[PDB]
């Protein structure tokens, strides 16, 4: 047993939730108690959408447990699809149902549905939400995903984007647009936007764009096997990451990098006098993996920070995590644990902590300036507006975000002499 | 015209959209001080609790959760004397801790880890410092608010005896309705009046045969049960919501202890006429609009009651998650005869007749409150109602108010 | 004498300087002492320009006056002249000249140079830094405006938009995206990114976009007389006043209001269950008349607040303001005193201010929720990022940054009872 | 292959890019804490304090702007007695104010508006409770930091009486310096030691025969000469800046007071080598760089000596706005022979001769800096420079970091 407060991370049937939903018809059947739709909340109010997730749980309770317990799934398998007709289903359980000896496999083959049903298998004690969505995102492009003849122009897939996810939105509408401008078109986004049929035609792609290893690694690894499409290795988050990602892209394709770059901005801002007392200013960075990774390279390369602290809670990360810390000769921070996050953030005396929700009350505790880089994330970090992560509006983006909380230069100079 | 004493209420089962009981710990925590919630459990019903809790859970809140590991689910697997390394653990840094509920939920139910053996002997380990009690807050239990019925109900046995001829009024009511009630029960001669729970562990109230007890919430079976076996006798009244609510629930005290009708009138008439005007101001609005709610909370039948009776509303169908007969036929002689009663849900099934019923306004939860407003339905998202204060005199206004709000709010963004 | 800490506005010929600098090929000289030149640090430092200004002064000092000041201003149009070679240029007094009997028309004619050099008449001592701008950039018009053949297209001119403007670059390109969607293409975009030789061709547009009429009206109005051009009077900040714009535009040209609002976002945004504690929030408005009377518009009829108060610290909008005031039934407040705003403020003890740079510093002293929605503005307000308040993506960037300053509805509910 | 002092200066006039003395306020207002500064001015010049003052315009400062109206235009009578009627008016409401300076601008100027008959009539009027100065901060008469030297030459002639041999140590420096020079001087046996200005307009120093100044500021001609007009005498020095500048600066206050040489190196010896260690760590990015400096503050020769001698970087044109020959001597006997040197400025010009240099760090002010970025060029906004603690041995490393930052950022960025 572990006490626990604070989580960075659900239960990965909350991953799963966030590939169904991020689909369109397509049913996810979750064997589950009454009780734990609380995280259908999560999709209608942090990310505010308009629909019930495509997610219902057989619902059993203390009076239908036993022998009832199977008949539930049942029935919630069959109701599902006899209302809605979608493409394909999925079926999985919940951690409470793993307790249980319920074959969903067995059951929903049983049904005989004139659809697939995809089984899922979440391990609820020791794996997370992160590895639910990229282990259902696989479980279902493995059934569906088949050989083709590619497109006759030069396309790809984005790969990883789901519901409940940071910045998914507007990072799927920049990188759209940086492919464009090369002449490269995307034949699937997916999971965000797709439906089970778009996934059966993944196959005609000239590659892959792997916009989030947490939430795309493994399908992008077997369509590579299946479909023997190469995917991006670089996440373009920051300037840098975005020129090495177009360059990336070019030899894959052996297309010319071609860029628009009129309203790159940040660079300048950057470049400006009135950017230079943020030169060596001591910057704490923890979040996932990925977008770690990335706002380490834009706070030393980009803006000038001395990083001095780099972790992330999802060890499925952590290798690559290791890799980029010790260029800044620092040991990467592993840990699920917020209290060993704040422990590790005292330590460091940082004047700047770039991180999760979790890390702005931390820096609000400590009267620290702090700016959102990574979920987990409440409802003012899913924005109305314009708010990518990725290419070069998000790094306009980034830019402001992370000045933002620090006094400026002149306030400095008058919090000194006077 | 109004009266479903003998209406027929359609029991309901299948997919339902609710909230297990581990949710009362958002409100519990902060009523009760010297109290810690453990949930033994998995990440998703800690995942649920920082949900819920939002901001409380960045402000060092009292709960928390035995998170369930791989290796506690061996069939060797020492998972009591892991339990109790835990809570030694919490205990040993928190001595401010006086009382220790220790919370059973879906997984630790399914695993059968005997809760209650647990905290008779962790209470032995751990007196006189801190008692250390046992409940359910499971989904396969409990439904939202019945995880305060369950939490109460536990405490009771325990509870010290006494002789004494004293009220009990039962329900965690924020400290501002509660001193309120305790100020109009006073002022009404009645008296001494505890609250079950107290605000700290040491001023709980002790039981007895002579022992009466109102329910201040309709969500409270379980501990009028626990209570009843004491040798307390119930003072059955409608809940105080509203003007006609609150005189009705004071009356019924009034009458227990033999308090005369011109004290009753002179004490009552004031605080009144006060909620009544308050109440008019959301009148134009809210009259002769219709009515849906979803079940949640056990506060729809009486909430339902106020808004047709008080507000000039048209209810539809009133849905509830539990409807305990007793307790809520005060309040079900009051509802509009036209009333179409449902314990329980077929999430499905009751959309589909909500959809055919087109009503005006739909009480419901936040899974169902934007899919609902996307269709052009008018809601009123039903956890604020726990959220508020809502009950006694002084609130009724306030009440009124939280309905025609979203209905103002549609008006004022539509033209 | 008037005793003054603070101003809203700078003196006209800084207003000049925001029309220069928004222009390309034109050289400003002011008749003006050693000292002056402070104002190019507005354009170098806030909006963070990597050129110098267009702007010279004559630069005179106490042991160069009298005779010497006239031959000082000639020296500073030759010099200007013969360095940069723009196709026109300008020659106006500071404040400091006005007292003294220099001749800029005179001394300019006599001079003799090869591109006109446009004589600007900017009373110091009763007028601001908009009416400077207005007045400047309808100058430029008056001297370089010609009637001329329609373009065979439907085109418009955008007028108004100025360096040292809020958000002036982005509501120049998304007013650019709306009129694109509807078949519209710009002519001339002016002052911002226009030449002398750009503002020659002003009369081929079909129509004009009076973007603001602050720094805009008064060149509007020339060119309806002199050009036939119809202006708008609808500014598009806000959903509503967009529509009213499209619907406006459409009037004028006969084409049909094709709108993209795939994107648009802030109505659901509004509309959602989250937003229902924002219903009839206590708001405060203050800046200039133009954003003053877009934003009372989008707080009661888009976002559900309670308008308590409005006011424009610039006397040319005061009868708009007035006019939009009574229909929210209140009294315009009219004033370029901090002092009466923090009263007005006080008085009505709102729980909200939308206002200018001074403003949020009235609302921290206040400990009052503050956004920003006028000029004048921090470097902040200058963001790299794209943040427009005209159009569809603005209404988007301006729920955002209304909303963003408030207390989310939970822990309301937790003031409270708790 | 050191001394500048027969060095020909390049006097040059034309297009400027520099402060008037009226932004000497915004660090003025601070140290002074019983003084008000009231601008007599137009809209420009507020406009000017409240861009300069930036967050300090909400921190309810002791300034303020009388702005011209269009009557007061014409009428020099009438505009004293408005002047009267406004500073009476902001009296009456601040009992706070001892100190009241009318300060000139260059509308007031023009309009030949007697501040120094004002201030000499509203000290009559106003006596005992207020006293009231006037000087000049317009850019007329004043560049930047002279506005601070005519604030204080404005006090000089109404400072106390005394017979008494103490030393006045004369310029605003940050409280911290402050402290550390009083500190310096009591522990070398000197004393008693006041600063002008004080922090409040009761503890100003007194001044006669047989006083002693010496300056922390190279800017302070003015007070100079109204200290050696009052009878004090001037301690020549080189200015406080660095490991080196401090040293010399306290060895001739201490050899002025006979102080052995013994004493001298005892209490030195310690926050000489610190500093020296401080410097060092910013000597790797700034030995063997070029330096230019545009004027702006007259700080310009005093750091580029500090710059060549201690950080090891080679001078190419450093510029002041104004050069006091006798001031400036013992820095430019330290500055290194090859320096170009000018005095003013002819804007187009001086940028043609920056960029045929091609220097590796620019010192410049704000409207320079950007836009000097944008062509390759490192720079050093010179603001800075009045705006850190920079004197004493304390501060010579954070002085050295002022420098070394800017290229630090560049090859970090690239
Ligand atoms: C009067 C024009 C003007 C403008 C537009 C700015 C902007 C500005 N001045 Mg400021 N500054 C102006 C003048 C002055 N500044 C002054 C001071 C000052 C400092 C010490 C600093 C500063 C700065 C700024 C800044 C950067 C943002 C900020 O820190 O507020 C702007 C936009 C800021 C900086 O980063 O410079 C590189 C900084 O540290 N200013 C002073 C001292 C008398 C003056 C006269
Ligand atoms: C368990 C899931 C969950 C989620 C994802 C949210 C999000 C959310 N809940 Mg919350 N809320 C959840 C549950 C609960 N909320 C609860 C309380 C609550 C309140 C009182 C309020 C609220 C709200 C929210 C909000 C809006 C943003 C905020 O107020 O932080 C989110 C995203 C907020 C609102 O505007 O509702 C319409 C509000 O006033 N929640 C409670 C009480 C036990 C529970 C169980
Ligand atoms: S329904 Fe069961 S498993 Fe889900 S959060 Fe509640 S107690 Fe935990
Ligand atoms: S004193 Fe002269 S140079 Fe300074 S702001 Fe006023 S008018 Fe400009």
């Amino acid at each position: 047993m572990k006490l626990t407060l604070w989580t960075y991370e659900g239960p990965p049937h909350v991953g799963a939730m966030r590939v169904a939903t991020a689909m369109k018809d397509l049913q996810l059947v979750l064997h589950g108690p009454q009780g734990d739709t609380y995280a259908d909340l999560l999709f209608t109010m942090i990310e505010r959408r308009n629909a019930r997730p495509p997610v219902s749980f057989s619902t059993f309770e203390a009076s239908h447990m036993g022998t009832d317990t199977a008949i539930l799934l049942k029935d919630a398998l069959a109701a599902a699809h006899a209302r809605y007709k979608p493409q394909a289903m999925a079926v999985a359980l919940t951690c409470t149902a793993e307790l249980l000896q319920d074959d969903p496999n067995g059951i929903s083959r049983a049904l005989n549905l004139p659809v697939p049903v995809v089984p899922l298998e979440l391990p609820s004690y020791s794996r997370k939400e992160n590895y639910g969505a990229d282990e259902t995102f696989r479980a279902l492009v493995r059934a569906l995903a088949v050989p083709m003849e590619r497109t006759p122009e030069v396309t790809c897939n984005l790969l990883g984007a789901t519901a409940l996810g940071f910045r998914h939105r507007d990072d799927v509408a920049e990188v759209t647009k940086l492919l464009a401008t090369m002449g490269i078109k995307v034949n699937v986004c997916a999971p965000l936007g797709a439906s089970p049929d778009d996934l059966r035609k993944l196959g005609q792609a000239h590659f892959n764009v792997l916009m989030y290893p947490e939430t795309g690694e493994s399908a992008a690894r077997h369509l590579e096997r299946a479909c023997k499409q190469p995917f991006t290795k670089i996440v373009p988050i920051g300037v840098g990451a975005t020129r090495d990602f177009l360059a990336e892209v070019s030899k894959i394709t052996g297309l010319p990098v071609v860029t628009d770059e009129s309203t790159l901005r940040q660079p300048w801002w950057s470049a400006s006098v009135d950017s230079t007392y943020l030169t060596g200013k001591r910057v704490f960075i923890f979040g996932d993996g990925t977008h770690v990774i990335a706002a380490a390279r834009i706070a030393a390369k980009e803006v000038g920070f001395e990083v001095v602290g780099m972790g992330c809670y999802n060890r499925e990360m952590a290798r690559p995590l290791r890799t980029a810390a010790a260029e800044y000769g620092l040991e990467a921070l592993i840990t699920d644990d917020y209290l060993e996050v704040e422990k590790a953030i005292e330590a460091a005396a940082p004047e700047l902590i770039l991180g999760t929700q979790m890390e702005r009350n931390i820096a609000k505790k400590l009267g620290l300036p702090c700016a959102v880089i990574s979920a987990p994330v409440h409802v003012q970090d899913f924005p109305a507006r314009y708010a990518p992560q990725m290419g070069f509006e998000g790094a306009n983006v980034l830019f402001d975000t992370w000045v933002h909380p620090l006094v400026m230069g002149l306030e400095e100079h008058l919090l000194t002499m006077f | 015209t109004f009266g479903c004493t003998d209406s027929p209420v359609r029991r309901e089962r299948g997919q339902k959209a609710v909230f297990c009981g581990l949710t009362s710990i958002v409100w519990l925590h902060r009523k009760m001080q010297d109290a810690f919630f453990l949930v033994v459990g998995s990440r998703t019903c800690a995942h649920l609790l920082q949900a819920a809790a939002g901001v409380m859970i960045f402000a060092e809140p009292r709960f928390g959760t035995a998170v369930l590991e791989e290796q506690d689910l061996a069939g060797l697997a020492d998972a009591h004397k892991e339990l109790d390394r835990e809570v030694a653990k919490l205990l040993e840094r928190r001595p401010d801790i006086r009382q220790l509920f220790l919370v059973g939920s879906c997984p630790s139910e399914v695993l059968k880890l005997d809760l209650d053996r647990a905290a008779e002997r962790l209470s032995g380990l751990h007196a006189p410092h801190v008692r250390v009690y046992s409940y359910t807050g499971s989904g396969l239990d409990t439904t939202f608010t019945q995880g305060e019925d369950t939490c109460l109900a536990a405490m009771v046995p325990t509870l010290d005896t006494t002789e004494a001829a004293e009220l009990i009024v039962v329900g965690a009511l924020p400290d501002v309705v509660e001193d309120q009630c305790l100020s109009l029960l006073t002022q009404l001669g009645v008296g001494p009046v505890r609250m079950l729970p107290a605000r700290r562990s040491d001023i709980e109230p002790a039981v007895g045969p002579n022992t009466r007890f109102i329910l201040a919430q309709p969500f409270l079976g379980e501990t009028t049960g626990a209570l009843e076996r004491r040798g307390a006798k119930r003072i059955a009244a409608p809940f105080p919501f509203g003007e006609e609510g609150t005189t009705l629930w004071l009356k019924a005290v009034a009458d227990a202890y033999g308090v005369s009708a011109e004290k009753f009138e002179a004490v009552t008439a004031a605080p009144r006429a006060r909620a009544k005007k308050a109440i008019a101001a959301h009148l134009e609005t809210l009259t002769g609009k219709s009515l849906f709610m979803f079940p949640d909370s056990q506060l729809e039948i009486p909430l339902a009651r106020f808004l047709a009776r008080e507000c000039g509303m048209k209810t539809t169908e009133i849905a509830t998650p539990f409807l305990h007969k007793a307790i809520m036929a005060p309040d079900l002689a009051l509802l509009p005869s036209n009333t179409a009663l449902t314990e329980g849900q077929d999430l499905e099934a009751q959309l589909d007749r909500h959809e055919a019923i087109n009503p005006d306004l739909t009480v419901c939860g936040l899974g169902l409150a934007n899919p609902l407003e996307a269709k052009g339905h008018a809601t009123k998202w039903a956890i604020e109602l726990v959220f508020t204060p809502v009950h006694f005199y002084e609130q009724a206004g306030d009440l009124a108010g939280l309905f025609s709000r979203p209905l103002r709010r549609r008006a004022l963004l539509n033209g």
